[PDB]
RNA sequence: CUGACUGGGGCCUGUAGAGCACUGAUAGGGCUAGGGGGCCCACCAGCCUACCAAACCCUGUCAAACUCCGAAGGGUCCCAGGUGGAGCCUGGGAGUGAGGGCGCGAGCGAUAACGUCCGCGUCCGAGCGCGGGAACAACCGAGACCGCCAGCUAAGGCCCCCAAGUCUGGGCUAAGUGGUAAAGGAUGUGGCGCCGCGAAGACAGCCAGGAGGUUGGCUUAGAAGCAGCCAUCCUUUAAAGAGUGCGUAAUAGCUCACUGGUCGAGUGGCGCCGCGCCGAAAAUGAUCGGGGCUUAAGCCCAGCGCCGAAGCUGCGGGUCUGGG
RNA sequence: CGCCUCCUAAAAGGUAACGGAGGCGCCCAAAGGUCCCCUCAGGCGGGACGGAAAUCCGCCGGAGAGCGCAAGGGUAGAAGG
RNA sequence: CGAUCAACGGAUAAAAGUUACCCCGGGGAUAACAGGCUGAUCUCCCCCGAGCGUCCACAGCGGCGGGGAGGUUUGGCACCUCGAUGUCGGCUCGUCGCAUCCUGGGGCUGAAGAAGGUCCCAAGGGUUGGGCUGUUCGCCCAUUAAAGCGGCACGCGAGCUG
RNA sequence: UCCCCCGUGCCCAUAGCGGCGUGGAACCACCCGUUCCCAUUCCGAACACGGAAGUGAAACGCGCCAGCGCCGAUGGUACUGGGCGGGCGACCGCCUGGGAGAGUAGGUCGGUGCGGGGGA
């Protein structure tokens, strides 16, 4: 009688970290995420491991455009 | 009898019995049909015990169709142990059923063999049934 | 199913939006060579230079060096300076290259 | 035949106040109109075990319209196995795809050999006109042995009237009997246990 | 003035439900590779399959680690309401880091535990203070500053114990059911639908008849309608199944479906709903809390009144906080 | 007994049990940077040795292949060659 | 740069056993007894009617399956008791339940009679002596109307034994 | 400001597959060549250059067709936030607000911005 299972990974704490409308300022992170099931948009960085950030201030909008992917803009101030 | 040729899991979490069936709710192969009217895990055993009543009133003639099918794995532990140390093992397999699914039709026979067949298998079952005949209402789903 | 012109398109095209300068569109027909500068913020364009509207003459890449220089004359005018080249489905080579070429010596800066 | 029923019209009332008054919920709908009808259960229920979804009903309205219909769909409450609500399909001029019975004449000589005549369709799905709806469309059975088949392929149809299915589509079969002489060859039959399918490295 | 909570607006989500398009499962049928088996061949082919059966399709389904779909909600930002023993910032002092019941959602367990492990909520903990629940931390009612031989209510109650109705109208139950249980069984009772069969005389009772092929066919060791089958066909008729049940080792015999006469109006079979009956055996003396209750003092539906707490009100007082 | 992936996990995040399943303790001098070009698996048909599958040709085939290794997410308008 | 400091926030640079010769501080925060909750297992009773019984499902039986009751078994759980709730068996003394061993009353029988079988009612009384073993139990000897089975902290050690 | 074509975007299949039909003046393509620039793990197929005899066969564009694919109500239901009841339980109901998925009726052989060449 024992156990063969019994391991997890810590959890990673992904997903979205501004939603559409929030103010954000440059270097700002609005996506968490494994790939891109966002995509970035006007004014949207992504790094190595697929990170959304914003390259400037302003307001963050959302935008899916169907079989081109969902989008993560921010529109300045 | 019937369990999983294969399977991706070998043993699946309990889960509930809330609400009417789901589908296989109408007649769909046969003159009559046995329909549950409460909840319950219908083991393997038991559908072959149904079975085999309806085929031994028959004795040669008519068929059966069986519509449900166990592929919910049931566990239990080995006597005497104490909680913990895993889940128990898979010692047998069961149908969800829950009320209003057809979990047999009957055809090519007459209706007091068909009414008689169908009583029979209700007996082997640990769930009240109720015996049904091919409506219109079945033909229009 | 998409071709090898249209992967190569969408290819080069990606890469140059993403800078957000105005871009210097380039098609190549098998007589005629043609210039357009788009803005793709407001998916406008800003002056064109075709050899067809110029009816310009003979050597396929003489012709192309002249259109860009005619869009770049046109394209000061206007006010427009910097721009990315969208050598779309060709390599930047001969008559391409030479609108490229042409455009450059009008001071489009690029 | 052609059978009449008599309908109304509803609005704003529940559903559940018009069940529990006996009436059935239902709509009434075709490309130029939509209503919201309800007809009473009792003789609702008379009608459609006679006609199906195979046979006009005519819609008698309080506005004093009359309405030739079909039976497009029935809801039903799957616990208590109970009509909730019907769709009335109001037919036109146009042709219409629509399901006719099947009558299956004649007895096999594998049902008399011992078989079972398993009726796989009982209606068959068929453009025809309003005007010229069959009562039926027979098949001959008798010559299917265990375990011949029919196709709607093997289907006479009547003039005017078209398949819409496949006519590879499947509609009778002749298959063997139950029998206890093969109960004891199931019962002392050996099934291996089910293989977990591989995961991992494993694969 | 930024708070909990709330209104509007935007964005994020993959659960409930459902679905089968993906990953797997899946019964049957169709179609059809490959096998099995059967004829026919070793001259290498060919055909037959009520055999196992891939792929595909049709019908019908299943899934925490499946999803073509997909809510209610939830989260977050903006604008607004919100002045609260709200919120934010800095610092002083802690205690706690054994929880527990209950409701909902899951896992584990056995669709066990006053079980166990998380989540949302709640109460007890700390409200073992108060009313109800016979008694009883956490169920229902309700947050006890003090005093009153004043008033209104809450849950729960109003025949007596016991404060207030032996209150009113309609129905059901006869089991003391109410006042602990299941498959299943039943001419219990009441209310509904649905067939039929009947004054072209039904059902019941009484009255006859119920018959030749036929001691029949698989058949011998009996199988003669009624030990199992691969059968139900005639004939004389008002009517009659080579047969419902009983009987024989066989036979016969009774008697059914069955037709005629007799009376003279109902009769047989279904299905559904309400309330009851059985199924119901455990250990000191019994009992619904007791007494006792039957057009209830039980149950269902609809009402009017009252009783009922430390809740609320009236009156008087204290203290702290805020405002004068 | 630390770490990763999925589920449990109640559609934000997080969330336990000696709950259900798998993996890591490496690797690559290119398997890294950039520029340019290219597009799969699979099915059918055709082709010496050559086969279910070697390599060739044609047609269909949006992604079921591939992406060093678990799983998931992502991905050809490339992260694949 | 040197970590399977992998017990992976890593006590030392450096470490295994045994105690029935044991001791202290604590815990019913946690086991062994008994109780409790539960009832898987256990015991008993039913439903279904395959099939047995020459014939005949139900005299006596009851495939495969289905529903319960009890709380005497083995366990699950860890809720009072670890500033102590003494344990098996026997003896003594009873008392209760009834799923009845006998005696009384019945129905069915594949009941001729006699003797049985099976079920129902019934707890008033009764239910032996001995060999073996610590035994409970069980086997055996000789009888008997019968040699019942369970509960009472596996009844009873401020009653005895040990 | 209308019709055709050529570039280039946006919506993201109501835009796709398939079948048929159509267009070469213009434009586009195939085409004619491989000297030159450039090119093939072989091949001027591709990429590329110089051309202008031909053909709209291929491709592209533009039409028509609903067999497939795609979209898809209304109505009803499942489920549910909040509020209540019932059952020993597995579970079952009521109120209020919200409300699918499947399926049915039906829709669809695209719509639109900007520039350029041509036509009226
Ligand atoms: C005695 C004490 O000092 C304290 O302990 C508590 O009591 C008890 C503790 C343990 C106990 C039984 C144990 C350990 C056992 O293992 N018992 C089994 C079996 O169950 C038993 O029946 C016998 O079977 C044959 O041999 C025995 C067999 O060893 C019995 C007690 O009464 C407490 O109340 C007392 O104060
Ligand atoms: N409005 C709602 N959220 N209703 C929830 C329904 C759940 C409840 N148990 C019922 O079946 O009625
Ligand atoms: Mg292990
Ligand atoms: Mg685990
Ligand atoms: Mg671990
Ligand atoms: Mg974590
Ligand atoms: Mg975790
Ligand atoms: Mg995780
Ligand atoms: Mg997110
Ligand atoms: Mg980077
Ligand atoms: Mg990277
Ligand atoms: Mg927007
Ligand atoms: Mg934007
Ligand atoms: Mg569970
Ligand atoms: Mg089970
Ligand atoms: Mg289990
Ligand atoms: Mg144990
Ligand atoms: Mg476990
Ligand atoms: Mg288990
Ligand atoms: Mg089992
Ligand atoms: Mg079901
Ligand atoms: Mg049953
Ligand atoms: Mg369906
Ligand atoms: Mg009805
Ligand atoms: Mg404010
Ligand atoms: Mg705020
Ligand atoms: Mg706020
Ligand atoms: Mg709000
Ligand atoms: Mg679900
Ligand atoms: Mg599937
Ligand atoms: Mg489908
Ligand atoms: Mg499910
Ligand atoms: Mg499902
Ligand atoms: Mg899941
Ligand atoms: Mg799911
Ligand atoms: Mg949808
Ligand atoms: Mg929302
Ligand atoms: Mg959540
Ligand atoms: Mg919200
Ligand atoms: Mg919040
Ligand atoms: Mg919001
Ligand atoms: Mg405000
Ligand atoms: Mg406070
Ligand atoms: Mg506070
Ligand atoms: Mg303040
Ligand atoms: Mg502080
Ligand atoms: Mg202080
Ligand atoms: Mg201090
Ligand atoms: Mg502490
Ligand atoms: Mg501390
Ligand atoms: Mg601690
Ligand atoms: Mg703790
Ligand atoms: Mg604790
Ligand atoms: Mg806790
Ligand atoms: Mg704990
Ligand atoms: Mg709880
Ligand atoms: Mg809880
Ligand atoms: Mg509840
Ligand atoms: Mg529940
Ligand atoms: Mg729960
Ligand atoms: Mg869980
Ligand atoms: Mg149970
Ligand atoms: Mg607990
Ligand atoms: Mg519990
Ligand atoms: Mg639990
Ligand atoms: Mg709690
Ligand atoms: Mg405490
Ligand atoms: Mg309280
Ligand atoms: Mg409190
Ligand atoms: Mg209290
Ligand atoms: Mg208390
Ligand atoms: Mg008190
Ligand atoms: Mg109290
Ligand atoms: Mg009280
Ligand atoms: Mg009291
Ligand atoms: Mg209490
Ligand atoms: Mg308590
Ligand atoms: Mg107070
Ligand atoms: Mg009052
Ligand atoms: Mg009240
Ligand atoms: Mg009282
Ligand atoms: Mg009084
Ligand atoms: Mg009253
Ligand atoms: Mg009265
Ligand atoms: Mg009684
Ligand atoms: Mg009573
Ligand atoms: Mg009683
Ligand atoms: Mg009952
Ligand atoms: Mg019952
Ligand atoms: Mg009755
Ligand atoms: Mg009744
Ligand atoms: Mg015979
Ligand atoms: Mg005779
Ligand atoms: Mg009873
Ligand atoms: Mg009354
Ligand atoms: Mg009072
Ligand atoms: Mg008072
Ligand atoms: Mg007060
Ligand atoms: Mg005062
Ligand atoms: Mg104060
Ligand atoms: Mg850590
Ligand atoms: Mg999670
Ligand atoms: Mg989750
Ligand atoms: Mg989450
Ligand atoms: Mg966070
Ligand atoms: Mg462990
Ligand atoms: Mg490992
Ligand atoms: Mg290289
Ligand atoms: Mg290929
Ligand atoms: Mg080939
Ligand atoms: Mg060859
Ligand atoms: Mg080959
Ligand atoms: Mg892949
Ligand atoms: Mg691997
Ligand atoms: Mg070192
Ligand atoms: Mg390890
Ligand atoms: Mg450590
Ligand atoms: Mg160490
Ligand atoms: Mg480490
Ligand atoms: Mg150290
Ligand atoms: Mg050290
Ligand atoms: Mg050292
Ligand atoms: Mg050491
Ligand atoms: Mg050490
Ligand atoms: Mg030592
Ligand atoms: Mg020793
Ligand atoms: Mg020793
Ligand atoms: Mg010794
Ligand atoms: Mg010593
Ligand atoms: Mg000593
Ligand atoms: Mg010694
Ligand atoms: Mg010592
Ligand atoms: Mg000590
Ligand atoms: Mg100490
Ligand atoms: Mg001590
Ligand atoms: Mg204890
Ligand atoms: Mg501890
Ligand atoms: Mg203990
Ligand atoms: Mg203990
Ligand atoms: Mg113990
Ligand atoms: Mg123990
Ligand atoms: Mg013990
Ligand atoms: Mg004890
Ligand atoms: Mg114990
Ligand atoms: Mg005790
Ligand atoms: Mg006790
Ligand atoms: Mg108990
Ligand atoms: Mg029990
Ligand atoms: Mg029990
Ligand atoms: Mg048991
Ligand atoms: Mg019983
Ligand atoms: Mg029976
Ligand atoms: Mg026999
Ligand atoms: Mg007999
Ligand atoms: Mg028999
Ligand atoms: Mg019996
Ligand atoms: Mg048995
Ligand atoms: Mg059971
Ligand atoms: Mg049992
Ligand atoms: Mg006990
Ligand atoms: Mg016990
Ligand atoms: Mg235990
Ligand atoms: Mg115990
Ligand atoms: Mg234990
Ligand atoms: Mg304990
Ligand atoms: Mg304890
Ligand atoms: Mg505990
Ligand atoms: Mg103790
Ligand atoms: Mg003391
Ligand atoms: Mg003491
Ligand atoms: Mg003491
Ligand atoms: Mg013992
Ligand atoms: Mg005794
Ligand atoms: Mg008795
Ligand atoms: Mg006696
Ligand atoms: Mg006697
Ligand atoms: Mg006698
Ligand atoms: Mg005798
Ligand atoms: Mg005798
Ligand atoms: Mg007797
Ligand atoms: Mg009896
Ligand atoms: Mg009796
Ligand atoms: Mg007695
Ligand atoms: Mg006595
Ligand atoms: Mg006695
Ligand atoms: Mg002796
Ligand atoms: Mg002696
Ligand atoms: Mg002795
Ligand atoms: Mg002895
Ligand atoms: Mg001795
Ligand atoms: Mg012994
Ligand atoms: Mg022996
Ligand atoms: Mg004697
Ligand atoms: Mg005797
Ligand atoms: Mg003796
Ligand atoms: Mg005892
Ligand atoms: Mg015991
Ligand atoms: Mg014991
Ligand atoms: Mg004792
Ligand atoms: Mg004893
Ligand atoms: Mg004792
Ligand atoms: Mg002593
Ligand atoms: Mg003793
Ligand atoms: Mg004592
Ligand atoms: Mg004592
Ligand atoms: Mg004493
Ligand atoms: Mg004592
Ligand atoms: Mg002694
Ligand atoms: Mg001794
Ligand atoms: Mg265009
Ligand atoms: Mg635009
Ligand atoms: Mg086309
Ligand atoms: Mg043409
Ligand atoms: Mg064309
Ligand atoms: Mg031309
Ligand atoms: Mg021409
Ligand atoms: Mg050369
Ligand atoms: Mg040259
Ligand atoms: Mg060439
Ligand atoms: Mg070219
Ligand atoms: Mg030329
Ligand atoms: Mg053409
Ligand atoms: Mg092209
Ligand atoms: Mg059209
Ligand atoms: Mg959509
Ligand atoms: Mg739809
Ligand atoms: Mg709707
Ligand atoms: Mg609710
Ligand atoms: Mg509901
Ligand atoms: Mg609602
Ligand atoms: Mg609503
Ligand atoms: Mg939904
Ligand atoms: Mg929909
Ligand atoms: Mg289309
Ligand atoms: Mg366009
Ligand atoms: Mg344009
Ligand atoms: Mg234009
Ligand atoms: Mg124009």
């Amino acid at each position: 009688g024992s156990t063969r299972n019994g391991r997890d990974s810590q959890a990673k704490r992904l997903g979205v970290k501004r939603y559409e409308g929030q103010v954000v300022r440059a270097g700002n992170i609005l996506v968490r995420q494994r790939g891109t099931r966002f995509k970035p948009g006007k004014n949207v960085g992504m790094g190595r491991d697929f990170t959304l950030f914003a390259l400037v201030d302003g307001v963050v909008e959302f935008q899916d455009r169907g079989r081109l992917g969902r989008y993560v803009h921010v529109r300045p101030l | 009898m019937l369990m999983p040729r294969r399977m991706k899991y070998r043993k699946q979490q309990r889960g509930r019995l809330k609400g009417a069936t789901k589908g296989g709710d109408y007649v769909a192969f046969g003159d009559y049909g046995l329909v549950a009217l409460e909840p319950a895990w219908i083991t393997a055993q038991q559908i072959e015990a149904a079975r085999v009543a309806m085929v031994r009133h028959f004795r040669r003639g008519g068929k059966i169709f069986i519509r449900i099918f166990p592929d919910k794995p049931y566990t239990k532990k080995p006597l005497e142990v104490r909680m913990g140390k895993g889940k128990g093992n898979v010692e047998g397999y069961v149908a969800v059923v829950k009320p209003g699914r057809v979990m047999f039709e009957v055809a090519g026979v007459t209706e007091e063999q068909a009414m008689e067949a169908l009583r029979i298998a209700g007996h082997k079952l640990p769930i009240k049934t109720k015996i049904v005949r091919r409506d219109a209402y079945d033909e229009a789903q | 199913r998409l071709t090898a012109y249209e992967r190569r398109k969408f290819r080069v095209r990606n890469r140059i939006k993403r800078t957000g300068r105005l871009r210097l569109s380039v098609f190549r027909s098998l007589k005629h060579i043609y210039a357009q500068i788009i803005d793709d913020e407001k998916g406008v364009t800003l002056v064109s230079a075709s050899s067809l509207a110029l009816k310009l003459k003979g050597n396929k890449t003489e012709v192309a060096r002249q259109v860009g220089r005619a869009l770049a004359e046109k394209a000061l005018a206007l006010g427009i300076k910097q721009v990315a080249f969208d050598r779309g489905p060709y390599k930047y080579h001969g008559r391409v290259k030479a609108l490229a070429e042409g455009a450059r010596e009008g001071g489009l800066e690029f | 035949m052609e059978y009449r029923l008599k309908a109304y019209y509803r609005e704003g009332e529940k559903p559940s106040a018009l069940r529990r008054a006996g009436k059935l919920p239902g709509v009434m709908y075709n490309r130029h109109l939509n209503r919201k009808v309800y007809v009473d259960l009792v003789e609702f229920d008379k009608v459609f075990r006679q006609a199906s979804i195979h046979h006009v009903i005519v819609l008698e309205l309080p506005d004093g319209q009359s309405l030739p219909t079909l039976v497009r769909q029935v809801n039903l409450d799957k616990r208590r196995r109970r009509p909730e609500h019907v769709d009335f399909f109001v037919l036109s001029d146009e042709p219409v795809e629509m399901y006719v019975p099947l009558r299956f004449v004649g007895t096999p000589a594998g049902v008399r050999a011992g078989g079972v005549l398993q009726e796989i369709h009982r209606d068959i799905l068929v453009k025809v006109s309003p005007r010229n709806i069959p009562e039926f469309i027979e098949v001959d059975v008798s010559g299917l042995e265990i375990g011949d088949s029919l196709h709607a392929s093997d289907l006479k149809l009547p003039p005017g009237v078209e398949l819409a299915v496949s006519p590879e589509e499947t509609i009778a079969a002749v298959v063997p009997p139950e029998d206890v002489e093969k109960l004891a060859e199931e019962a002392a039959a050996e099934v291996a246990e089910p293989e977990v399918i591989k995961k991992g490295k494993e694969e």
